[PDB]
């Protein structure tokens, strides 16, 4: 059934992008939720946002049973993951227990700040784009009654005005509250993963026994979203 | 709570309505079209 | 947010709309009443 | 007459299926599909019958997924700690697979009116832009009437009552292992049956259950 | 107008989602609790003070001041009574609770289903159009649902809600009122001191206005 | 104009707000209401600042404002200062509160008002359709129920929700000038010189809403 | 006409905006949050390095931001840390307050500009219908309706709520410029080593919106 659900969700991603596709109506939306926007958030700021939805959408964030594999194995013996490696580094060049719990802790801070800085600058280009879509509609119906000529145009050139609106809620619910809720759901995968990394490189250089280890992280692993996949 | 902006979508939407009101205050109804009109209803609500 | 009601205006007046544009539909504008209302609206707007 | 029907039904499912499967999982829609079912045909245990089960087993010394579990526990367990962490994470558990249900049925709830508002936005749009071909605008009547009921019908009838009479189970699961575990930690200290009986008095007019009497 | 259908299916679609939410039981307490708030009234803490007052003096209609009486008679310290009474002040404010929060439900409901209503309504019209003269009357019964839920969720269910709690409010005070006598009493305390401190509460947070 | 004025709307609005508002406050407590705001709009707050020249002047001695004509009544009656703290302290938190519920009732009221006119505008449109054969003759039929919203919509923005405004900035200069005068009257209960409690008198002046004068 | 159309629902809007505001807040605090919000969009705050750069000169040699000012003068008049901390403590929240009350002045602007937007929409729409037999009558009262709407979106969306904004935004930077002068000034008084306090402030550097690295 999961193909079925899938390929739904697909098809109505379709059908509402080849309604979107009807340049300059988005244009004006676009625009106003930019100036808008840009008065809470710099450009520099937006842009590192759209890196952040980009490399949550196109880069798969990395299971918790491989890294719990991982850290199993390297627990028994004494790689592709960043903050993993880095924090071997740290361990391995020499370091006290506190200070390597700082660096960690300090780089899991500034994730999650990241993550919570795009989501923000993602719902309010939500909130805004359907307000702006209105002005926008708003605009038309005032153009399209200043140069109210042929009955017959009285239906199609409202509905280009009524278009705009229908833009904004296309890009509210469909494209902006989408990538924050996912901003969310990475955010929260990302905070789960850098957890299981800090107490895995905890217990190593503590040198733990591996089986206690290891329960706690299975632990780690039943809560939060994953509770409904058992 | 509602979204803020649905204030000014209701103004919106009230406002071209009455438009609509207006531009049946001048209006003449066309059986034929009525009956075009019925015809496809019917046929669109599947009944 | 807004008050409820605010809401429940803006669903009826959109079922309103749609039932005034069904009306519509099947109806015949006078030409004389329609240019005297366009250029009414064009001297109000400029 | 097909046609339209679908396509109000692929707008507002479709969407609201796509924002949720962003939001969540795959597997994680399923696991709260499944307790869904489970909580719509399954009647909670009623607790009474637990309270008298309690005492049963206190004067002593199945059917009941918890209290295997626990008597299972106690057998081999015979610490008291181990045994109270085990059922307090089994019980946090269920409260977490149970709130995450309610928030995906929620969400979909939420998300249900919204692609209703933009059918209706869709069709009113089609239907302006023709305006004038009665085989065109029946359809867009269509459209929008059946995209804002679905959104409507999905929100207040289906979805939402879903997540809470979710949100009820829970909260009877949570009375009910509360219970159990109660009985089980007055069964380790060897308490009185009537003590504990009178105790649990007070659990069972807690919070809805202190409108029936 | 008038219409049984429209009211019919606003209420139908209201008690359904509610006993979703709630359970049938829970309802029934919510009604009756809301008849005893609207068709009794709560003593006036006036008359409360005075029959406390005449307690102190000699040394009871109210089921709160009577349990109070009775946990006296029979050698009872301040620590078991004062849980007591907490106790069945806390199940008196959860029950008033439960109740507004099931008359708030009920109308947060109604209105939805007043939209379900007017839209089905409006399906069946526009599947079933013969007379273009009956286009306009036949689509006001429909809307006949719409408005209907309007009024619920406004003139009854809400108000009820917040009668409610303004009921809690009162018996809340009461109760308090009657726990500070009862302290006095077992104290043994001045009826004058005590008399001071129990008008003090005449002045709470909704009757300031009086004065 | 008559375009603009309808008899049976007007009497929905203020009908139903009414009914509305009377189950959670009582008829007394409407006109304790209306009447704390009537005091409130026609008559204007003492400055700090006249409460503070005349509180100085009258200190070395040792009359407009009734809360210090309390005040040095009850200091000529001697009382001990606890009793001067308490009967100050339970006349501030009474007005407090007497300013609040004011605001309650009138929120309430601009709250329930717009509700009533989409109640009135249902039944306009209701009976507008009931007699509708063609859509010709339906302007002021329509027009009469979007009287009643607009009756709603002004009621609430521009009546009640400014005057529960009103009544909460009251409440807000009367508290600090409740508490001004308190100040004052230990102060010269205290018998000290009129120039060190100057010192600290202005030191929250601008406190809260002031903060943006300075 | 088309001027005096114009000029009604400017008068509407503004007008009634203006009144309820009014009626919420001081006039003397209308002027002072129009003049702080001049402030914020007329003057570029102090960029964080600059000040950073600053105070770790004054520490190792141990001035245009008028708090460093006070903050100098406070340390070189020879008060303890406590009191000092004090002062600047209410000076930050001082500011905080003007910055928390100009927000709440043009949220205050944002929400009523569509409520008398909406009066003035039922004003003319009721207008048109009741003169709907007088073509001459019908035109100002549309204009009226629609452009009243418009002005209430545009002054809602595009005025008073992205100046409150930015109004917090400017507050957000505030506090964080007079903390970091806040620390190093203590830092200064009580004498570490300037290497250890130049990292301690850079790691505020990433605190909050400067997350753009």
């Amino acid at each position: 059934l999961a193909t079925l659900l899938g390929l739904i969700g697909g098809f109505a991603f379709v059908i509402m992008a080849m309604v979107l596709g009807d340049v300059t109506s988005i244009l004006i939306v676009v625009g106003g939720s930019i100036f808008v926007v840009l008065m809470k958030f710099t450009m520099g700021q937006f842009f590192g946002a759209t890196k952040i939805a980009g490399k949550a959408f196109m880069f798969k964030a990395d299971e918790p049973e491989d890294l719990i594999a991982k850290i199993v194995e390297m627990a028994d013996a004494a790689i592709n993951n960043t903050f993993m490696q880095k924090g071997i580094d740290l361990l391995v060049d020499g370091h006290d227990a506190d200070v390597v719990r700082a660096a960690l802790k300090k780089d899991i801070a500034l994730t999650d700040e990241r993550h919570t800085q795009g989501t923000g600058v993602f719902r309010a280009f939500g909130d805004v784009a359907p307000a702006m879509g209105m002005i926008g509609t708003l605009v038309g119906l005032v153009a399209m009654l200043s140069n109210m000529d042929d009955p017959k145009a009285i239906g199609p050139a409202m509905a280009v005005a009524l278009l705009t609106t229908l833009y904004g809620a296309i890009l509210s619910n469909m494209v902006f509250f989408p990538i924050a809720d996912k901003l969310s759901l990475r955010r929260d995968q990302e905070t789960l993963n850098r957890r299981l990394i800090m107490d895995g490189v905890l217990a190593i250089q503590d040198g733990q026994n591996p089986r206690v280890i290891d329960s706690y992280l299975k632990n780690y692993l039943n809560e939060g979203k994953r509770a409904l996949e058992i | 709570g509602l979204p803020l902006w649905m204030g000014t979508f209701a103004n919106l939407m009230s406002l071209l309505m009455c438009f609509f009101v207006l531009l049946l205050s001048f209006s003449e109804m066309d059986v034929l079209k009525f009956k075009q009109i019925a015809g496809s209803m019917k046929f669109a609500f599947g009944v």
